[PDB]
């Protein structure tokens, strides 16, 4: 659950 | 469970002891009381694969410890008391309390070295049964005796420090054992090969160390000491010393029908640190079932945590170890300087290819  | 060395010796010299050691220092070397007078290597790209055809070189495997220089002087509080100093990069002073320094041919004993700065490295050797011992690696000499030899070339440098100071140190330590092993550490001079003698440090120096190890260190023959980063210094290292740090995270894909099978190889995610509380998904992590059986093994939590993982020749990160130590991940920072550094630098292979052509190089310039 995390960006890019 | 794969998780995780050497430490200085000395304790911390008080202020007021450190700020007369470093105006002692700046007015034996001409330099500034606060930088660090030691050199700083660069790291190996391809244009240096020609420089080792133009200049002499000397080879020697890259131990990993803490790099600092020796101080053989006087203590800034009592008169006339032998002292010796370790201090790193940072200008962080430590007084080896417990070790001397012989003189060569002193029949009294009572002779001892001033004004003498060393540059080694501080390593930790592994002997049979697990017993430890701490060795500090001579690799140069800024001054020996009161005499600066930073002007001077590299094999005068090590040549003074093997006739004043190793020698009388061998003299003495084949006769006095016990004396010997008291000794917080034991000096000595690294071994360092011809620049063309890569190989021999493959295949008969480096697997056979007692200490860790990670690359290669080429020092100039040609060029006089250098406070700072000395352009004739180079430091090589293989891909997989690289290595960084990431956020794992487990992604077990959902079944069709039925509760999540774990059992099943899941996708290994890895993420970087990027702001304070933000990570962002980076790369996959390649396991192998032979790997992912191994990582059930341990039966310890995976996801959720920080790990070191290093390029395999494939170019995929692979597992090292864990890093319960690490708050948080390798910041984008360090994660692009890491990456830049793989991008750029010779491969092992780039590199030998090389090797004889540098050896014909070096014994056609050589003075007859």
């Amino acid at each position: 659950a995390w960006n890019s | 469970a794969p998780s995780e060395e050497v430490s200085v010796p000395g304790v911390l010299a008080p202020r007021d002891d450190v700020r007369v050691l470093k105006t002692r220092i700046a007015k034996l070397l001409g330099t500034s009381p606060d930088t660090f007078p030691g050199s700083q290597p660069v790291s190996f790209s391809k244009k240096h694969l020609q420089a080792l055809k133009e200049k002499n070189y000397f080879v020697c495997e890259k131990s990993d410890g803490i790099r600092c220089l020796l101080y053989m002087t006087e203590h800034p509080r009592y008169e006339n008391r032998p002292s010796v100093y370790l201090f790193d990069r940072k200008m962080n002073f430590y007084h080896v309390e417990k070790i001397f320094y012989p003189v060569e041919n002193d029949k009294s004993g009572k002779k001892y070295h001033v004004d003498t700065l060393l540059d080694g490295e501080l390593v930790l050797d592994i002997y049979p049964g697990g017993k430890k011992q701490l060795r500090y690696l001579v690799f140069d000499c800024l001054a020996c005796d009161g005499i600066v030899y930073m002007s001077r070339l590299l094999d005068k440098r090590l040549g003074i420090f093997a006739k004043s100071i190793q020698k009388p140190l061998d003299e003495y330590t084949k006769t006095h054992m016990r004396e010997t092993a008291i000794f917080p550490f034991l000096t000595s001079l690294k071994k360092m090969e011809l620049g063309h003698g890569i190989l021999k440090l493959f295949n008969e120096v480096i697997p056979r160390l007692r200490h860790g190890n990670d690359g290669l260190i080429f020092t100039c023959t040609e060029t006089p000491y250098v406070s700072g980063t000395d352009q004739s210094l180079l430091k090589w290292k293989p891909k997989e010393m690289n290595t960084i740090d990431f956020m794992l995270k487990l992604e077990f894909a959902q079944p069709e029908e039925g509760d999540i099978d774990y059992s099943a190889m899941p996708e290994f995610q890895l993420g970087v640190w990027e702001g304070r509380n933000m990570y962002s998904f980076f790369a996959f992590m390649y396991v192998d079932e032979k790997e992912w059986e191994k990582l059930k093994s341990f039966n310890v939590p995976l996801s959720e945590r920080i790990v070191e993982c290093y390029l395999d020749d494939e170019n995929r990160w692979r597992f090292l170890r864990f890093r319960d130590d690490k708050r948080d991940a390798n910041h984008i920072s360090t994660v692009k300087s890491v990456l830049q550094s793989i991008e750029d630098g010779v491969s092992k292979e780039d590199l030998l290819k090389e090797m004889p052509i540098i050896r014909e190089a070096y014994y056609n310039r050589k003075k007859p």
